[PDB]
Formats: C-alpha cells, structure tokens, sequence
C-alpha cells in the first residue's frame, strides 16, 4: 500500500515526462496486483485507479505499470515501464 | 534375458507414466524438469540466447578453457536455476551445431565438459540449495 | 556426479532428439517406440479400448492371464506394429494401476512385458533385424 | 490380373452407383500400382485405365482405386475406396 503509491507516483510522474504534462499526484483510489515469478523472470503488473489535479481540478485516471526482473541475463536492477495512462 | 529390451520396457513405461504426470522415479522426474524447462528457455530467450551461443563454435582445437570463460559469464552475477537451465541449454546448442557441421564425435567431449564444469562450479550451489529434488517440486508439471 | 553426468546425457539426448540426430542408435530406439506409442493411441482409440478392457490388473492378476490376452494381438503372427501395440497395452495397464492407488502393480507389469519379450517376441525381432530395424522403417531422423 | 480385374468391375459399379449411371465393365487396359505403408497402414494405389459401354459405345476411362489394410487389427479382407472416374 506504501510500495503501490511509489508506482502510482512513478505513473503520474512519468505520464508527466512523457507527455509534458503537469498533472498533480493526489492519492491511490485502488490498486490490483497480477504476478509471474518463474525461475527466470520476476513479472509483476499494477492496475492503479488514482486522483490526480490537472490544472488544480481533481480528475481519476487509471495507470498499467510493470515490474519484471529477467533472472538469467539481467542486472540485480528491477525494471518499472508505464505501460497505459488514461482518465 | 535381454537387457537392451529390459531398457525399452522401463523407457516406456516412464514416457507413458510422464506424459499422465506419473514419474517411474525421482530421477526420471528430475530428467522431465530439466527437459520442459530447457524447451521453455529457448522459446522464451530466442533473441538473447543466440548472443551468447554465437561467442562459441567448437572445433576440434578448442579447449576447455575456452568454453568455461563463456560459460562463466552466465554466472558472473551468481547461479541460479534459471542460469543452469541455460548451461544445459548452451550445451544443447554447441551438439547440434557438431552434428549440422558432420563431428559427432565432438557430443562426447561437450558431455565431459558440461559434467566437469557441473561438478566444479555449479554442484556447490546445487546442494546448498536442496539439490535437484528442489528444481523439480518448484517448476516440474507433476501430479 | 555419477547423477549429474546421467542429467547432461539425457538433456543432450533430448536436444539432439528434437532437431532429428541421436545421442546412439539406442536412444533412436527409444524416441522411435515413444512416438510409434503415441501414433497408435491416436489411430486406434477405439480397438484399443476394447483391448484393455479385457484386462483390468489387480493385485490377485496371474501373468499368465495377461500372457493370453496379449497373444490376442498376435494370433495372425508378429510384426512391429503389433509390437507397438504391446508396449502400448502394458503402458495403460500402468497408468490404470496408478489411477487406482495400485502403484504395487507397476513394476510387475514391467517384469511380465520382458517374459513376453522373452518368450513371444524376441525370435522374430532378432530374425527381422532388430531394433535397428524398426528404427530405419519407422524413426524419423535425419 | 484378376485382383486388376475386381479392382475396375469396383470402379465401374461405385461409378455407376455414385452417378446412376450404367456403364459396362469391358477390360482392363492397363494398370500402374505404388504402395504407400508404415507399420501400422499398407495402402496399394491402382491407376486403372479400362474400357466400358457407354450405351453400348465402348469408350476409355480413367479409375484410381485405394486398396487399405490395418497391419495390426484388420484380417486377410481388405478395405476398396473409388477416389476418381472420369472419361
């Protein structure tokens, strides 16, 4: 609930980066977790309802983020990549 | 009396009891594993797994040497199964090419060298992490 | 170690198996009778049902009542799919025992298939060239 | 040569059954046979060229012909099969 408001925050901040937008991170209305972990990837994805201003209005978008680890050639280093950022 | 059609009872009873998700023993379960999850690697890994099979073609010249300082690449960072999967999939890799390229005889010293590299670098590890009843009870398809 | 070495050869076996090669002329035999199995099965769901109903294995099951049911698909003489066909039926006996929790069962379904071997089949399979035979007639490798 | 002979009296009659047609089975003219088999299935293709009335004008036509046998289950009474009859 702590680590889920990080990615909601890493969702809005990089929409932000992206799209050269100002939207304002309010909170994490709700949040879903799917995961595979096998012996060669750690995947997790997040499905983020959460309450952002734009231009001072409070609105509701919902974020796809991922996590994943490749276990065989990647680093220590997890991997989050905004994957869908929509009202 | 024949001990050559003794093997193939016992060979296909343990694929006919495998493919109900039976095992004829530990060992053949063990086998099973590692079989699915060198299949599952190359599908999953194509890309990446032809970079490092490209780093290597055996030839009658090349030493062990040779083939652990590639090896040890994989496992720069540590082992784990996934890793190890790998390994047995590199090797699976460099017998094919000797044969596509008419050295059979090459299989043989690629088998002694993935035994010798197995005891040397990875056995360790193997055992401290419950060896390989432990790879099969986490990724084997049993019933 | 002794283990390990068993792992590399069957791993390897199973690459080479897969593109076509073989790690021996052996293990060309084992893939050729594995896949004939799994051929027969698919052809012959229904005539095969109808053998294996004939026989359901129990504890109290004597060999020589598993001796006349198999002879059942060699009465018009012996060739090698007729030879699949036997593998096949001592392979579903197995799996039927172990569904059943009579797992006692397997091991004496292995020991009776070499007394038939032994008995029935062999004579012909040496005479008609052995196994490296059905391997050439039936194995797909390269 | 009476097994090539069956053979064409087969084309012709499932010809005439399959069309309601009523040709009449002359002769043979000639045969050309390839076997298909693995352990299981033995096929024998007849390629028959044979000549029958057609309103009492005899006239050549073109028969293939599948004869099949299980190797494992099936007995000495094989299996007939008309694929093709034309003019």
């Amino acid at each position: 609930s702590l680590e889920i408001e990080e990615l909601a925050r890493f969702a809005v901040d990089e929409h932000n980066k992206k799209e050269n937008a100002l939207l304002e991170f309010v909170r994490v209305v709700k949040a879903k977790e799917q995961e595979r972990n096998s012996i060669f990837e750690e995947f997790t994805m997040y499905y983020l309802t959460l309450e952002a201003k734009d231009g001072g209005k409070k609105k509701l978008y919902e974020a796809k983020v991922w996590v994943k680890r490749d276990l065989v050639f990647g680093g220590p280093e997890n991997f989050k990549e905004l994957q869908e950022f929509k009202p | 009396m024949s001990q050559s059609n003794r093997e193939l009872v016992v060979d296909f009873l343990s694929y006919k009891l495998s493919q109900k998700g039976y095992s004829w023993s530990q060992m053949a379960a063990v086998k099973q594993a590692l079989r699915e999850a060198g299949d599952e690697f190359e599908l999953r890994y194509r890309r990446a797994f032809s970079d490092l099979t490209s780093q290597l073609h055996i030839t009658p010249g090349t030493a062990y040497q040779s083939f652990e300082q590639v090896v040890n690449e994989l496992f720069r960072d540590g082992v784990n199964w996934g890793r190890i999967v790998a390994f047995f999939s590199f090797g699976g890799a460099l017998c094919v090419e000797s044969v596509d390229k008419e050295m059979q005889v090459l299989v043989s010293r690629i088998a002694a060298w993935m035994a010798t590299y197995l005891n040397d670098h990875l056995e360790p590890w193997i055992q401290e992490n419950g060896g390989w009843d432990t790879f099969v009870e986490l990724y084997g398809n049993n019933a």
